[PDB]
Parts: C-alpha cells; structure tokens; sequence
C-alpha cells in the first residue's frame, strides 16, 4: 500500500501526492 | 546515508504537507 510501500521502502512524494486532490 | 521513510502517523504527515487543503484518502481522524 502507500505505508508499507514506503515505511519499508525509500519512495518518493509521487505516490504520496497521488491521494490527495 | 541515513534514507528518508514514514511509518503509522509520521506518513500522515508526508500527506498533510501536499494537500494541506481538503485531506487525502488515508484519514487517521
């Protein structure tokens, strides 16, 4: 998901800028 | 060295910095 594919990986602000509006 | 990462909450707040308007799909409160 977008916590585990980044609390355990070093992802970026793309997947999280992507839930917001 | 030393990576950036969020886990329970601080990823909310990752969240609430680009929207910081409305709120996005994962909603603690």
């Amino acid at each position: 998901g977008i916590v585990e594919q980044c609390c355990t990986s070093i992802c970026s602000l793309y997947q999280l800028e992507n839930y917001c509006n | 060295e030393v990576n950036q990462h969020l886990c329970g909450s601080e990823l909310v707040e990752a969240l609430e910095l680009v929207c910081g308007e409305r709120g996005f799909f994962y909603e603690p409160k």
